[PDB]
C-alpha cells in the first residue's frame, strides 16, 4: 500500500501513517451532515457529487500512491487535510444556509462601472 | 612605592584626559540635547524599572563556582609536597564535585534560560 | 501572426471560468447577485454585504474551489453611488491555479463582518481600509489607524479629500517642537484637464438617460 | 430607505451612554497624561480641552454617527495610553503656534476676500 | 521542475561520525571561514580615487538638465509645453509670449531641481531636443535656493555642457 | 469608627464646595444640578467622579445616570458602602 | 601675532573636524540604498576617515536619505537634537530636499529643511552614490572654511 513517507515536505502537516481509515470515517462524516441540508440546496447534490466519488475512490483503491495519484489532491495528508476542511464548512453552512433567494436587490447603479 | 607610583600615574592620566574632555570643548546645550536616547521616538518610562533577567540561577552558581576556583588556586605550590598520592585524590576530590555540581546543575534544567 | 499586437484571448480560460462562475451562483443564491467574466479572463463575483464572511468561508474551504490566500483587501471609492465605497476581494487557489475576485459595497456608516476569521491575512488589510477610507469593520481584533500619522484626521484616499491634505508641519523655534499649521503651498498642484471630448471606445458607449 | 442597521447603539440613549464613559476614561488619565507627556500646560486646560473636543460634537442626532466618534475617541484615548503619539501629537489639541484669526467681519474685509 | 535545498541526511557511519566530531572540536569550517577572508586581504581592491577616477557611465546618463539651442545660435525650445505637461512631478513651469522679432520663445522657463525625479521624460516629450538632462552629476549646493533653476541657470547650463551634450545624443539619436 | 449618614452629608457636601462652577449660594442638598445649580451631563459626570475618588470605591455609570440630587448621592452611597444609621 | 596663533589653532581645528565626519545614518528610502553603494568598496566612504557610526550621541552629521513623512517628522527632530553639536545635515535625493516625487502628498512634508537646518543639499532621485562622495566633500570644504576662533578672538 506504499511504504511510509519520512515527511509530507509541507512544515506542519504530519504524516498519516493510517489515512485511508481517515479518510472513509471522515467522508461517511460528510454524507452524514449532508442529510441535514434539504435536497433542494445546490450545496448537497454538488458535495455530495464530490464526496460520493471520492468514498468510493478510496475504498477502491488500497494503494496510497495510486489514490494520491488518482486524487489529483497532491499528498495525502493534503486530502484528509482539506475532507476536514469541507466538514466543517458543511457544518457551518448549515448556519448562514444560503439557498434562500438574495436577501436584497443592490441599488440600481452600485454596480455597472463605467463612472 | 614602585607599585602605588603607578596606581596613581594612571587615574591621574585618566582623571586629566576626563578633565579636558568636558572643559576644552566648550558646550551650547539644551534640555532637548541632554533627553535619553531611545532610537528617535519618545520613551514610554522605563531603565530604572525591575528589568528582570532569566539567567540569576546560572549568575548565582557562578558566584559557587567562583569559590571552587578559589579553592583549587593554590595547586602550583600543592604539587611541592611530599604526598602527592593525597594531594592529587584531594585536587580530583575538588574537581570532581565541581563537575558534580555542574552536571546535576545541567540535568535539572539549571543552565537552561527561563522564557 | 494576423495579431503581433493584439494581445491574445484564451477561449479555454473563459469557459472554466464562466462555468465556475455558474457554479458559485448556484451554491450561494443568498448573497451572489451578479457574476461577470472580463475580457482578459478574470471572474469577479458580487455579493451582497451580509454575505461576506460565508461567500468567502465557502471559497476557503470547499473542495472545489481551495481558494487559501487572500492576495490583498481593497476598496474604490465611487462618490456618484449611494454606497460610495466598494470593498474588493482578491484571491487565488493554489490547487487549482485560478484567482477569483469578491466585491462588496458599503457606505459611509455601515459595519462590515471582518474577515479576520477566515483570512488572517486580512487583519492588517482591514486597518488599511478603515484609515485610508472610514469603513469600519465589527468584530475586528485591534481595528485602528495603520498608515497616517498619530491623530490624523479625515480618510486620505476618500475622493473628496485634498490631495495636498488639510495641514502641513513645521519646526516652530518658539516651542521648540514640530507643530502642525494649514497647508500653504508655495506653488499649487496646477490640476490637467486632459480628458478628449471625443468618444474613446464605443464598445462601452453607455446608453442615454 | 428610512431604516438601517445601526454601529453598536440603537438609538441615542446607549449611544450617549458609551460617549459617557469615553469621557470618563478621558478625564482620569489627563493628569497621568500630562505627568507621561512632561506636558508645559497644566492639568486643569487638559481638562476642559477633553470637555471642549467634547462639546463641539454636540449637534450630532444620528446613533450611527455618535458611535464613529465614540470608537474613533477611544483610539485616540488608546494612542495617548500607550505612549503612540508624543508631545507635538499632543500639544497639536492646543492650536498654538497659528495666529488667532478674528471673527468680526470688518477684519476679514481688512485682510483679504476670505467669504 | 523543483529541487529540495536541505533534506541532506549525514551518515553514521564510524567515518562520518568523527568527521563531524572532528569539525566540532577543532573548527574547521570556523577556519575555512577564516582562511577565505585571508584570501580577499591578499586581492586587489576596486576603491576609484575619487574625484581623481571618477566613475564610469553611459552617454543616456540623466544629470543636470539644460536648454540647447541650435547651430544658428537661436534656442530649440519653442513653448510647446510638452516637457511641462508630461514632468510626473509638475517640476517644470513655463510662460510663453510673443517675441519682439516674431518666432517666441518661453519668457519663463523654470525647473524645480528639488522637486524633479530626473526621469527623463521631458527629454523625450520634446519635439526638437530642447531641454536635455546633462552629464553632469556634480551640482550639489549649500542652499535650497540655488537648485531652483530657471530659464537664465538652465540656459547657461546648455552653454557649458553643449561641448558633451552634443556628443552624447550624437551617440544616441539612433536608439531612440 | 463608624460611618453615618451625617458623615455622608459632611464629605458630600465639602467635594462639590472645589467645584469651580458651582455656587456655594444655592447649592443645597435637594439642589437639582440640572434644575438647581444650572449643569449639563457631561458636568453631572464629573461630581459622580468627584464622588467615586473621594469616597475611594468606584461607582458604575449605571448608577450615574439618574442619581442626580445630593439626596440621592448620600442615600446611595449608604447602601452601597453599608451605613444603614 | 595672536592672530596667527589663533589662525593655525583653528585650522588644526577644523582639519580635526574635516577629516573625521560620522554620519548617523537616517535610511528611509531609496536615497539610502545608493548611500550604502557608497560605502561600498566601489567608493569607499570609509577612507575618506567618513566612516558610518551609530548612536547619535557618536556622531557629527547628519545624512537625510529618503522621503521625511509628516508621521515619522518628530522622530527627525529628535535625533538631530540629540547630536553633539557640531553638527551638520546632508539632505539626499529631492525628496529630502524639498519633497521631490511625493512634494503635493497629505502626508510628507514638502523638503526636510521644514524641520531641522540643512547643510549642503544633494539633489538627484537618487543622487549616483559618486554624487554623495562629492556632497560629502563639498562639506569638507565648508569645514575648512570656518572662522570659528578667528571671530572668538574678534569679539
Ligand atoms: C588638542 C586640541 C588643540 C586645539 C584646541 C582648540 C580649542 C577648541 C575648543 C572648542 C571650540 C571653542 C573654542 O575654541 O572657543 C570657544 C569659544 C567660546 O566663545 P564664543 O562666544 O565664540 O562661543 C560660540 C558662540 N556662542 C556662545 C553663541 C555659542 O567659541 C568659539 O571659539 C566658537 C566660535
Ligand atoms: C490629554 C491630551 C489631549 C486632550 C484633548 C483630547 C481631545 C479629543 C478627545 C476625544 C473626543 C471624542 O472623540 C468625542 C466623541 O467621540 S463624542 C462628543 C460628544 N458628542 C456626542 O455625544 C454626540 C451627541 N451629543 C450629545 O449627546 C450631547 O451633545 C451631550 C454629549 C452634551 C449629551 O447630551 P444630554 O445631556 O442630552
Ligand atoms: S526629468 Fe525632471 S524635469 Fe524632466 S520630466 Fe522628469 S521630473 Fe520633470
Ligand atoms: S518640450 Fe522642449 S520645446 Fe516643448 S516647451 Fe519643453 S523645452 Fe520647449
Ligand atoms: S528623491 Fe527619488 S530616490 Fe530619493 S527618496 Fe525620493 S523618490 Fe526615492
Amino acid at each position: 500500500a506504499g511504504l511510509l513517507k519520512k515527511t509530507t515536505g509541507l512544515v506542519g502537516l504530519a504524516v498519516c501513517e493510517t489515512p485511508h481509515e481517515r479518510l472513509k470515517i471522515l467522508y461517511t462524516k460528510i454524507l452524514d451532515v449532508l442529510g441535514q441540508i434539504p435536497k433542494n440546496a445546490a450545496y448537497r447534490k454538488y458535495t455530495e457529487q464530490i464526496t460520493n466519488e471520492k468514498l468510493g475512490m478510496v475504498k477502491a483503491e488500497p494503494d496510497v500512491k495510486k489514490l494520491e495519484e488518482q486524487l489529483q489532491g497532491g499528498q495525502i495528508e493534503e486530502v484528509i487535510l482539506q475532507a476536514e476542511n469541507e466538514l466543517s464548512l458543511a457544518r457551518k453552512m448549515l448556519r448562514w444556509k444560503p439557498w434562500e433567494p438574495l436577501v436584497e436587490e443592490p441599488p440600481a447603479n452600485q454596480w455597472k462601472w463605467p463612472i | 612605592m614602585n607599585i602605588m607610583l603607578t596606581l596613581l600615574t594612571n587615574v591621574t592620566l585618566a582623571s586629566l584626559l576626563v578633565l579636558i574632555a568636558f572643559w576644552l570643548p566648550q558646550l551650547n546645550a539644551y534640555s532637548e540635547k541632554t533627553s535619553p536616547y531611545e532610537c528617535g521616538f519618545d520613551p514610554m518610562g522605563s531603565a530604572r524599572l525591575p528589568f528582570s533577567m532569566k539567567f540569576f540561577l546560572v549568575a548565582i552558581t557562578f558566584l559557587l563556582f567562583d569559590l571552587e576556583i578559589a579553592l583549587l588556586l593554590p595547586l602550583p605550590w600543592a604539587s611541592q609536597t611530599n604526598n602527592l598520592k593525597t594531594m592529587l585524590t584531594m585536587a580530583l576530590f575538588l574537581l570532581i564535585l565541581l563537575a558534580a555540581s555542574l552536571a546535576y546543575e545541567w540535568t535539572q534544567k539549571g543552565l537552561e534560560w527561563a522564557e | 501572426d494576423t495579431r503581433p499586437t493584439i494581445r491574445p484571448r484564451n477561449d479555454v480560460v473563459h469557459k472554466q471560468l464562466s462555468a465556475f462562475g455558474q457554479y458559485v451562483a448556484e451554491i450561494l443564491p443568498k448573497y451572489v447577485q451578479q457574476v461577470q467574466v472580463s475580457c482578459f479572463n478574470e471572474l469577479e463575483i458580487f455579493i451582497h454585504p451580509d454575505g461576506v464572511i460565508p461567500v468567502l468561508t465557502f471559497l476557503r474551504d470547499h473542495t472545489n474551489a481551495q481558494f487559501k490566500s487572500l492576495a490583498d483587501l481593497t476598496a474604490v471609492d465611487v462618490p456618484t453611488r449611494q454606497n460610495r465605497f466598494e470593498i474588493v476581494y482578491n484571491l487565488l487557489s493554489l490547487r487549482f491555479n485560478s484567482q477569483i475576485r469578491v466585491k462588496t459595497y458599503t457606505d459611509e456608516l455601515t459595519p462590515i463582518e471582518s474577515s479576520v476569521t477566515v483570512y488572517k491575512a486580512a487583519n492588517w488589510y482591514e486597518r488599511e481600509i478603515w484609515d485610508m477610507f472610514g469603513v469600519f469593520f465589527a468584530n475586528h481584533p485591534d481595528l485602528r489607524r495603520i498608515l497616517t500619522g498619530y491623530g490624523f484626521e479625515g480618510h486620505p484616499f476618500r475622493k473628496d479629500f485634498p490631495l495636498s491634505g488639510y495641514v502641513e508641519l513645521r519646526y516652530d523655534d518658539e516651542v521648540k517642537r514640530v507643530v502642525a499649521e494649514p497647508v500653504e503651498l508655495a506653488q499649487e498642484f496646477r490640476k490637467f484637464d486632459l480628458n478628449s471630448p471625443w468618444e474613446a471606445f464605443p464598445a462601452y458607449r453607455q446608453p442615454p438617460e | 430607505g428610512t431604516s438601517v442597521k445601526p454601529i453598536f447603539s440603537r438609538d441615542m440613549n446607549e449611544a450617549k451612554r458609551r460617549v459617557r464613559e469615553l469621557y470618563r476614561a478621558w478625564y482620569r488619565e489627563v493628569p497621568n497624561t500630562v505627568h507621561l507627556f512632561q506636558l508645559d500646560i497644566s492639568v486643569k486646560q487638559g481638562r476642559d480641552k477633553v470637555r471642549e473636543m467634547f462639546m463641539k460634537n454636540a449637534h450630532v442626532t444620528d446613533p450611527r454617527v455618535v458611535d464613529l466618534l465614540v470608537i474613533k475617541g477611544k483610539m485616540e484615548l488608546e494612542e495617548t495610553i500607550n505612549v503612540w503619539k508624543q508631545r507635538t501629537h499632543i500639544m497639536r489639541f492646543f492650536h498654538e503656534t497659528e495666529a488667532p484669526r478674528p471673527t468680526d467681519f470688518l477684519s476679514k474685509f481688512y485682510v483679504g476676500h476670505d467669504p | 521542475t523543483y529541487k529540495f535545498v536541505n533534506m541532506r541526511e549525514p551518515s553514521m557511519d564510524m567515518k562520518s561520525v568523527t568527521d563531524r566530531a572532528a569539525q566540532t572540536l577543532l573548527w574547521t569550517e570556523l577556519v575555512r571561514g577564516l582562511g577565505m577572508t585571508l584570501s580577499y586581504l591578499f586581492r586587489e581592491p576596486a576603491t576609484i580615487n575619487y574625484p581623481f577616477e571618477k566613475g564610469p557611465l553611459s552617454p543616456r546618463f540623466r544629470g543636470e538638465h539644460a536648454l540647447r539651442r541650435y547651430p544658428s545660435g537661436e534656442e530649440r525650445c519653442i513653448a510647446c509645453k510638452l516637457c511641462e505637461a508630461v514632468c510626473p512631478a509638475q517640476a517644470i513651469t513655463i510662460e510663453a509670449e510673443p517675441r519682439a522679432d516674431g518666432s517666441r520663445r518661453t519668457t519663463r522657463y523654470d525647473i524645480d531641481m528639488t522637486k524633479c525625479i530626473y526621469c527623463g521624460f521631458c527629454q523625450e516629450a520634446c519635439p526638437v531636443d530642447a531641454i536635455v538632462e546633462g552629464p553632469n552629476f556634480e551640482f550639489s549646493t549649500e542652499t535650497h535656493e540655488e537648485l531652483l533653476y530657471n530659464k537664465e541657470k538652465l540656459l547657461n547650463n546648455g552653454d557649458k555642457w553643449e561641448a558633451e551634450i552634443a556628443a552624447n545624443i550624437q551617440a544616441d539619436y539612433l536608439y531612440r | 469608627p463608624p460611618l453615618t449618614l451625617e458623615a455622608i452629608k459632611d464629605r458630600v457636601l465639602y467635594v462639590l464646595k472645589l467645584y469651580d462652577k458651582i455656587d456655594p449660594e444655592k447649592l443645597s442638598v435637594n439642589s437639582h444640578f440640572m434644575k438647581d445649580l444650572g449643569l449639563d451631563s457631561l458636568d453631572q459626570v464629573e461630581i459622580i467622579m468627584a464622588m467615586e475618588d473621594e469616597f475611594g470605591f468606584e461607582i458604575p455609570d449605571i448608577d450615574a445616570e439618574k442619581l442626580m440630587c445630593p439626596q440621592e448621592i448620600v442615600d446611595y452611597i449608604a447602601d452601597k458602602k453599608d451605613v444603614y444609621e | 601675532r595672536g592672530e596667527y596663533v589663533v589662525a593655525k589653532l583653528d585650522d588644526l581645528v577644523n582639519w580635526a573636524r574635516r577629516s573625521s565626519l560620522w554620519p548617523m545614518t537616517f535610511g528611509l528610502a531609496c536615497c539610502a540604498v545608493e548611500m550604502m553603494h557608497m560605502a561600498a568598496p566601489r567608493y569607499d566612504m570609509d577612507r575618506f576617515g567618513v566612516v558610518f557610526r551609530a548612536s547619535p550621541r557618536q556622531s557629527d552629521v547628519m545624512i537625510v536619505a529618503g522621503t521625511l513623512t509628516n508621521k515619522m517628522a518628530p522622530a527627525l527632530r529628535k535625533v538631530y537634537d540629540q547630536m553633539p553639536e557640531p553638527r551638520y545635515v546632508v539632505s539626499m535625493g529631492s525628496c529630502a530636499n524639498g519633497g521631490g516625487y511625493y512634494h503635493y502628498s497629505y502626508s510628507v512634508v514638502r523638503g526636510c529643511d521644514r524641520i531641522v537646518p540643512v547643510d549642503i543639499y544633494v539633489p538627484g532621485c537618487p543622487p549616483t552614490a559618486e554624487a554623495l562622495l562629492y556632497g560629502i566633500l563639498q562639506l569638507q570644504r565648508k569645514i575648512k572654511r570656518e572662522k570659528r576662533l578667528r571671530i572668538w578672538y574678534r569679539r
